[PDB]
């Protein structure tokens, strides 16, 4: 997607 | 782009659903 790549694990 | 509010709650429950779940589950 956008930041999700490392965000859906980060957030 | 706001799926990272509820879907992220599952994208984290990889082992968390067996670590912080089995506790009360």
């Amino acid at each position: 997607m956008w930041k999700v790549g490392f965000f859906k694990r980060n957030r | 782009k706001l799926l990272i509010t509820i879907h992220d709650r599952k994208e984290f429950a990889k082992f968390e659903e067996e670590r912080a779940r089995a506790k009360w589950d």
